[PDB]
């Protein structure tokens, strides 16, 4: 089956190749780009999986593994959904071909199948990547977010399927060692929110830089600096390093960041005499790994490896302008070194739970009166960007629509009938009194 | 291994021991970095001193020569060589 | 129509003008250098229910005529390329009824975004914004008006959301509404008065 999945594998990396015209290096698919890395973290990840687990018939259970894995580095490599839909028909024929036989009742591939390493955690599970049930990925989520609220700083979500996915596929990246995370959306898209809980679900301790108005890269330099400290020590959690474009206020402060994220730690960040104390401290660790000591060559290595294990670092962008493909352009480390994430506008069924959320403690004649008004929320958005994609190609004039515009919205106009509600209350109470 | 990197490995051996300069050119996939990243740890460390530059699109004429400078120990008179005669390999990547 | 196929209780004849406004306030805003075609209505009507801070497009300075109207204290228009213009922002967000943004026609400074949005931090009793280096006290009934003289101006849609956009742009049958209602006071004051 091995053999099968690298024919496999390759088969739908070829069929993409051979389609120029659909799959190409462009200004608006700068990443698009199919490198060996996605086939390597394809590979990896099936590494991850632990024998136990997968003990037995593994003519359904692989293949499912695989297909999941295969789909998450290559669907987020898409912004279009013709794109999407092109990659699963490869998929599918690519699957057929290598297998030869398989039941027609059950597809291969499906937006329901997930797999993640962190279900297990909850369970009481150690070092387990299998797939998990939507309906078990809410309670964990549901419960772990109750515990996030309770200690961090409270995060008010939505927590609707397709976000629950976005988790799920970070946390994935996260669990992966060495490998970093990219989360590219439109303004609003909840992607910083949904890190720092992902972050959060795994046992991991995120650490966000805090920008100033009058900022300074030496000041930048002290921050990471300070957060160095921390992985260096043997006996540390891995830190994850968060960046928005906002928090991005030059693009010298970027410079620092990719030499970081590419590979090891940026050159010249401390002396050389401070390099040599976290080294001794690393000594003391590397003879219980029993890894050869006192060589000052393996364990200067190994301490690059550690320090590279220990930091994750998570970017987000907007690809709203030509600015970030200029980032993309400019900085070469970003692009092939991070794991791409793209978050596309939340579907009809998703709007309709976001409504029915906020509605929730408000009085109303039925409380048929809510469930309805829900469907007409997430109805009024899409028909905006219907109407939006014809008044793009009627004028020149653009218009856009995030999904913060249609939280804000909501709270708007909850607050504006809030007020007129209890006017008109106050109005009837005065009337029945003089009555 | 495959067929493709012993033959460029032997190619990178010969290139080596000679003062010649390499330069490898292929698109994002093809792991050109990882084949030399590999051969500089199996190199020794005593007859060959490897220190990897990576270029992101600020890196300044001035910036460069800091690192080469580090890298480069304080031979007598003017001149500037590593002790003992051992051989200095500076790895650049992403060049243009 | 969607709203009579889920048959929620509503008025048989709704009219968003209506709503956003009384007929009063319209009649005001009349006298105030506006227009009484319905789009401008309309316009004027959104920018005061506004719960974002309102970015308007004023080709024809039709727009920023009105704004000077509504708000006739202490009113403040303040170009970004004056350069004081942060020194006085912060001296206005502390003790002004209004303030008034010419040009900012696109790429929005990085000053203004705090500002821009409608999250603020309370230390107590008082509110504190955070606007440059140093932060400056928040007063409530505080107003911020943007006005950008261009024709298809591009925007980011993180801004796009961030801050409504609303435009006075007199065109097409738009412009003729208006011509209408002057035609009609001149014609048959009488019935207008
Ligand atoms: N699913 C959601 N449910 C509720 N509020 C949300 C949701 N997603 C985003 N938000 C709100 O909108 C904000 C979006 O900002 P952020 O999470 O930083 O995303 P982005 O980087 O796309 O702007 C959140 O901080 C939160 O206040
Ligand atoms: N034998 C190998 N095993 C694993 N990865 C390999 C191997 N050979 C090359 N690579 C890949 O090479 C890449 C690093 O070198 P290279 O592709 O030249 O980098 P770049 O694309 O930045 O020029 C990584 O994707 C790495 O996984
Ligand atoms: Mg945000
Ligand atoms: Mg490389």
């Amino acid at each position: 089956m091995a053999f099968k999945l690298v024919e496999a594998t390759y088969f739908t990396f070829d069929k993409i190749l051979k389609n120029t015209t659909a799959f190409a290096p462009s200004a608006k698919r700068f990443h698009y780009q199919f490198n060996f890395r996605e086939l390597a973290r394809v590979c990896e990840g099936i590494c991850r999986t632990t024998p136990g687990q997968y003990s037995g018939g593994d003519q359904g259970k692989l293949v499912r593994l695989w297909a999941h894995e295969m789909k998450r580095t290559f669907e987020d490599r898409f912004i279009a959904n013709e794109h999407v839909e092109f990659f699963r028909r490869y998929l599918t024929e690519a699957i057929s071909k290598c297998i030869g036989e398989f039941p027609e009742t059950e597809n291969p591939i499906a937006e329901p199948l997930i797999f993640t390493g962190f279900v297990a955690a909850h369970q009481g599970l150690d070092q387990q990547y299998t797939q998990c049930t939507i309906p078990v990925l809410k309670r964990v989520l549901d419960d772990k977010l109750e515990e996030y609220n309770e200690v961090k700083a409270q995060m008010n979500l939505v927590l609707f399927q397709q976000a629950m996915e976005h988790v799920s596929r970070i946390c994935r990246i996260l669990d992966m060692p060495g490998n970093n995370a990219l989360l590219v959306g439109v303004g609003g898209s909840g992607k910083q929110s949904l890190c720092r809980l992902s972050t959060f679900i795994n046992g991991f301790e995120i650490d966000q830089l805090v920008v100033t108005a009058s900022f300074t890269i030496n000041d930048l330099r002290n921050n990471l600096q300070e957060i160095y400290k921390k992985i260096a020590k043997p006996n540390s959690i891995a830190r994850v390093f968060m960046i928005t474009d906002s928090q991005i206020k030059e693009e010298q402060f970027l410079i620092p960041i990719n030499d970081m994220l590419n590979s090891g730690w940026i050159f010249d960040l401390f002396p050389k005499e401070d390099m040599d104390s976290l080294v001794s401290g690393v000594r003391n660790e590397a003879k219980g790994e029993g890894v050869d000591v006192n060589n000052l060559t393996a364990l200067t290595s190994y301490f690059l490896d550690k320090i590279r294990k220990n930091l994750k670092v998570v970017l987000c962008f907007s690809p709203v302008g030509d600015t970030m493909r200029i980032r993309s352009r400019k900085f070469p480390g970003i692009i092939n070194n991070t794991s791409i994430d793209w978050f596309h506008p939340w579907p009809h069924e998703a709007l309709i739970d976001v409504a029915f959320r906020f509605l929730e403690e408000i009085e109303f004649p039925t409380e048929e009166i809510r469930q309805s008004i829900s469907l007409n929320m997430a109805k009024v958005h899409s028909s905006i960007d219907t109407a939006n994609e014809k008044f793009l190609k009627l004028e020149r004039r653009y218009n856009y629509t995030t999904p913060k515009s249609f939280l804000e919205l909501i709270d708007f106009y909850k607050k504006l009938l809030t007020e007129k509600r209890e006017t008109i209350q106050r109005q009837i109470q005065r009337y029945e009194m003089g009555l | 291994a495959t067929i493709h990197t012993t033959r460029l490995r032997y190619m990178i051996d010969i290139h080596l021991q000679r003062r010649k300069p390499i330069l490898f050119i292929g698109s994002a996939g093809t792991g050109k970095t990882a084949v030399v990243r590999d051969y500089l740890n199996s190199t020794r460390p005593e007859q060959v001193s490897h220190k990897t530059i990576n270029f992101s699109s600020f890196t300044d004429s001035l910036a460069l020569q800091k690192n080469i400078e580090s890298m480069v120990e304080k031979k007598n008179g003017r001149n500037y060589g590593s002790a003992t005669n051992k051989v200095l390999i500076c790895f650049i990547d992403d060049f243009n | 129509p969607d709203i009579i196929e889920k048959g929620i209780p509503i008025t048989e004849g709704i009219e968003p003008l209506k709503i956003l406004t009384t007929e009063a306030i319209k009649s005001k805003w009349k006298n105030e250098g506006l227009p009484a075609d319905p789009m401008s209505l309309e316009n004027a009507a959104i920018i005061t229910a506004c719960a974002r801070w309102p970015l308007i497009i004023d080709p024809q300075l039709q727009g920023s005529t009105w704004i000077r109207g509504k708000q006739g204290e202490n009113l403040t228009t303040i170009s970004l390329s004056q350069p004081k213009w942060l020194g006085a922002l912060t001296s206005s967000i502390s003790s002004g009824r209004a303030v008034l943004i010419e040009g900012i026609q696109q790429e929005i400074d990085a000053t203004l975004d705090p500002l821009l949005q409608r999250a603020v931090k309370k230390n107590g009793n008082q509110l504190q914004l955070e606007i440059g280096g140093d932060p400056i006290d928040y007063d409530p009934n505080f107003k911020l008006f943007l006005m950008t003289k261009l024709i298809n101006p591009h925007f980011r849609p993180e801004i796009a959301a961030q801050c409504t956009i609303i435009n006075f742009i007199v065109t097409e049958s738009g412009l003729e509404e208006q011509f209408i209602a002057m035609v009609v006071n001149i014609e048959k004051n009488e019935l207008e008065m």
